[PDB]
């Protein structure tokens, strides 16, 4: 199952459209301060920061050899006081979700033991949820977000 | 004294954001000064000392060991000459007579470091991330995750201090 | 009831097609490092190592001395970071679940009190979900996996 | 003095991303300087001593017990003849005459060790993983796992230091 | 000395991968140095020691009680001969004749333990183990099962150390 | 010696498997050795000691009381003949003459127990499962049952403890 | 010494399986053993003592107060006879005669107890149950019923040492 090649997809994702070819449609610029390896919250010494954890996956049987998949990540997003912090929140959150809610559907490329990367796409990938910190410390403060995916894998049982 | 700048810490932190916040280049500033001071180092160049000698002793220490030079001593304002001492490192002067009893002044350049040892470069690192992250205080349990910090000693997080005092002088 | 004989053959079966006869099927040789008797943790020095125990057995009874059983296999595949550790968890999970998934339905042969061994077979049996460590150890990491399997005993009460 | 390299720790660990990070390349060329100093060595090659003696004795103790020769010794600056003394192992010097009283000077070459033992090279790479993992705290709790670390000791942890003493010079 | 090597733990662990890990050859190769080193033994062939002789006394120690044979000894530079003294099990010589006074220095070869003892074979094992799993912490909690690691003492686990001070010299 | 071997462990434990793993059999082996050192026995069959004696006194100990026979005995290197003393049980030799003052030098068989007693090669047993099972922790909780272990002293489990000390020599 | 056998431990814990496993009767054969040897008795049947008498002296304890009869005594190897001296209750001989100073020599039949109280026999029982059970723990939690363990002295437990203490010879 494609977890990880899947998280690292959004983060690309994340990374492309952030970049600064949206001016008057994105906020912010990341610099590359999104990922999925590093995100513990001594690692982080830039702000903002995007961070990506992978939640539970879970299967769905279907009658001849399909099933669904459904996938959480749970996404913070770290910033630091520079306005009040919740406007700031407010343009992150705002900017990811677009990117979130608009262009295709996520395509991810699965490696295979074979050593190809099939190119595969995302069936479908919704946000659900928002929180936000309650201010006690600052400068700093932190976004909660929950995406959840649903995607088809191989058909494995009838290639077999 | 510059033990680090922003291009030290930009390697160590690994940062690709393209400019430093005021704040991160002010903690470096002070973190400079900081550290230069607690190894009871200055950033003086010539250095004027006053010593009280007797007759009995010859050898005499002076106040910075990194002390690279003499360059005019004298004795109740009687000047002495190059050859009537010796100076070995650690900046101990040893006296070849015995000298009359009273005040000597002596002016010498005291040089520093060379180069600026890579372990000290990493304290002032960690050190401006520790102002850096505000993390002075004891615990923190933002949303689920939960650190204890360090016992601290004499204010300095303990892991710092072994690396000041393996080079803090006297 | 079959729970240990069924544990056994479960193992015996991944031993059998793990073991290398698959080479571009299964990532990976497990060389005999799976085992449903030395599974604490302390016992294991070598990665990977795949740890087989036994759940809840349950039963349910029908109109005419036919029952169904139900049992829990928890599963913990231990490894040990070479690459990162959730690429090399993926593989094993992967490898694992198409050996549940391929092949036919598991044999297992049933020791009897008559001293004869007959063989028998488990009607369906399911793997249900997949979770991972949060990364906090390294280099060593684990994944839980869930499989269900329901079988029938012998027709005890009309036999006699 | 390096007790590992990339390589060394390349093998510990059983790293297959094709380069080390940054960190890691820093943190081992802190870690040979910390483990240098720690025991009590110095990376000089030649070496100066001045030691205060007395014609009552004969036996004198080097400043670093790998000297591997001595190379010039001196008494009031009157030279004095290899046949006149007798060098053994750690850094003995045993005169065979007594000596006048006052100061020796002598220069000798320290050399080391040779080959760095396993053990040196195995607590460099724990100590290196110490300081890239952060595992200077007393607990953490990320997700469900939970550890407490060491007792730490001269905030040494403490199943570093076991190895360091073992060599620990004086 | 070797007390321990990859077949020695393979046994042991009954391990049945092809091969180790270089983490775990490693940490073989150091524990047979560090094992040999907190006996107090060394991995020397030919010893030379210096001891001070006086006429009162003839019962000498040598350095290491393995020693197996004097091959040389000498009182102030004048050599004497082996019928003029007797050597005894754990390193004890002792003198047919009242010394002169000074220094004594003699040559002997050190031997070592001859089968290594099955014990000292499994407590390498337990500290290969003891590393390799890093069990040098508290508490452990990952999943549902949790352990408490034994008070260790100098550092030492204190499973280990029992069979460690069993035969710790001195 | 042998206080248990394979199969006095599968009676203890009634084992049913068709071997011992290498586990299992090292640690017996292993246990052996230490039981033997830790009463302070050896498994030598000859003993030399060098006694100092003085004419004052006529009874010596002998350095190990399991003694059987003393086959050789003299003084300064001037032998002595059986009627001159007489041999008593725990290694106590009483001369019949008040001895010329300096060294005594003595040969003797030291035998050992026999039979050897259940109690030690039970608490062989129970030293070997300490090790198999790896119980020097101080608790566990896999899955829902839990257990404390022992206050363990001199790093032996205490319930194993008693039994030694009911022996342990000296 | 047989304080308990088969049918005595058969009897206490009500067992109706056919036999005992070997478990069972090896841990008895080994209380056995050990309560004999904690009370401080021995298995010997004659017994040979050597000691140091004055002619100041004339009351002297035998080293086992069950000796039931005197079977030689000598002085210096001068042999007296039985009209000399009287024997009483717990090993208590009084001479009729001050003794010339020096040596005593004498043989006696040391006995034991007979019958063999009931309270040892069930200390005895409940020894072998402590081991079989394994109760040589802190705490258990398997299921949901807990217990607690005796705070054990000596490394006995303290319910059984109680019965021991009561007879515990010096």
């Amino acid at each position: 199952d494609h977890r990880t090649s899947i998280a690292q997809a959004l983060v690309d994702r994340i990374a492309q459209q952030m970049d600064g070819s949206q001016p008057d449609e994105y906020f912010n610029n990341l610099y590359g301060n999104v990922s999925r390896q590093t995100y513990k919250f001594e690692e982080i010494r830039e702000f903002p920061y995007v961070a990506v954890h992978i939640g539970t996956e879970t299967g769905q049987y279907l009658p001849s050899g399909q099933q669904w998949m459904f996938l959480e990540l749970p996404i913070l997003v770290y910033d630091k006081e520079k306005t009040d912090i919740q406007e700031q929140l407010e343009k992150l959150v705002a900017d990811i979700k677009t990117v979130i809610d608009t262009g295709g559907n996520l395509e991810y490329t699965v490696s295979k033991p074979n050593g190809s990367t099939f190119p595969c796409e995302a069936t479908d990938m919704s946000i659900t949820s928002v929180s936000t910190d309650e201010g006690l410390l600052a400068p700093y403060g932190l976004a909660e977000i929950n995406v959840t995916v649903r995607y088809q894998p191989p058909r494995r049982s009838l290639r077999r | 004294m510059q033990i680090i700048t922003a291009e030290d810490y930009r390697l160590y932190g690994g940062l690709k954001r393209p400019e430093l916040e005021s704040g991160v280049e002010m903690m470096i500033t002070a973190a400079n000064a900081l550290i230069t001071s607690l190894l009871g180092m200055d950033d003086a160049d010539a250095v004027d000392q006053l010593i009280n000698t007797k007759p009995t002793r010859k050898k005499y220490f002076l106040s910075s060991p990194s002390a690279t030079s003499v360059t005019k001593m004298t004795i109740n304002d009687k000047e002495i000459d190059p050859e009537q001492y010796k100076l070995y490192s650690d900046g101990v002067i040893l006296l070849k007579f015995s000298p009359p009893e009273g005040y000597m002044d002596v002016e010498y350049t005291q040089g520093g470091f060379n180069p600026i040892p890579e372990d000290l470069k990493l304290a002032a690192c960690m050190l401006v991330d520790h102002w850096h992250k505000q993390d002075y205080r004891q615990a923190k349990t933002i949303g689920g995750e939960t650190v204890t910090f360090n016992n601290t000693k004499s204010g300095i997080p303990e892991h710092i201090r072994t690396i000041i005092e393996v080079y803090r002088r006297v």
